[PDB]
C-alpha cells in the first residue's frame, strides 16, 4: 500500500516467534500467510487469496544499499506515523509484506490448494524449482525455503543455510499452528 | 485486513531495527 481479535490471532507474533527461537535448526524467518478473500465487481465471486498475516524475522552495493535505506527512511516516516546495512534476507523479508498469492499459485497458494508440505532444501532446489518466490529468496542467500499448509494458511520458513526436512520441525508447526 | 497486518509486522520490524542503537 503506498505503493507496494482472537486467540490464534492475538497470539500469531508470539507463535512465530516460539517457532523460530525453539527450532533445532538455524533459520533466518518465519512468515504467515493468511487467507483472505476478495469478491469479484463483476460476478458473484468468493476467490481466495493467500495474503500477508504476520512474520517473525530472526537473522543470523553500496547504491543497492541506499536505494534500500532510503525506502526505509521513506516507510519509517509514512508508519511514525544510526543508520546501518539493510541485509539481503531482511530485505526479501520486507519487500515480502507486499506480496500475495491467488489460491493454488505461487509456493505458498501451491501449498494452500493441496494442503501440502513444499520444502526445498538447497540452491539446486530453489533454482531448479522454477517458482519464481524460490528463485527470489535464492538470489538473496537463502538456501531453505519451506511452506506448510496449516487450518488457517500457510506458515512459510527459509534459511540461509542448508536445512533437511525434519520430522520434528513439522510436529512443531503443527502444534503451533493446528488448531 | 490485509494493509493493517502489513503496517502493524512493518512497525514491529523497525521497532526491532531502531532497538539496535538504541
Amino acid at each position: 500500500s503506498a505503493a507496494a481479535p482472537q486467540f490464534n490471532e492475538d497470539t500469531l507474533q508470539q507463535r512465530l516467534q516460539a517457532l523460530i527461537e525453539s527450532a533445532g535448526e538455524n533459520w533466518t524467518y518465519a512468515i504467515f500467510w493468511q487467507i483472505s478473500h476478495d469478491f469479484d465487481s463483476s460476478t458473484g465471486d468468493n476467490t481466495v487469496i493467500l495474503g500477508w498475516g504476520d512474520g517473525y524475522y530472526k537473522g543470523e552495493n553500496t547504491a543497492e544499499q541506499e536505494h534500500r535505506k532510503r525506502v526505509i527512511r521513506e516507510l519509517n516516516s509514512l508508519i511514525s506515523g544510526n543508520d546501518e546495512e539493510v541485509t539481503d534476507t531482511e530485505w526479501f523479508f520486507l519487500v515480502s509484506m507486499t506480496q500475495s498469492f491467488v489460491n493454488g499459485v505461487g509456493l505458498p497458494g501451491e501449498s494452500f490448494l493441496n494442503s501440502r508440505v513444499i520444502w526445498l532444501s538447497g540452491s539446486g532446489a530453489l533454482t531448479g524449482s522454477g517458482c519464481e518466490r524460490a528463485g527470489q529468496g535464492q538470489i538473496y542467500g537463502l538456501k531453505t525455503m519451506v511452506c506448510i499448509a496449516t487450518q488457517n494458511g500457510v506458515v512459510e520458513l527459509g534459511s540461509s543455510e542448508v536445512i533437511s526436512q525434519s520430522s520434528d520441525l513439522m510436529h512443531k508447526v503443527n502444534n503451533l499452528f493446528n488448531f | 485486513s490485509v494493509p493493517q497486518a502489513r503496517k502493524a509486522s512493518l512497525a514491529r520490524f523497525l521497532e526491532k531495527r531502531k532497538e539496535r542503537l538504541m
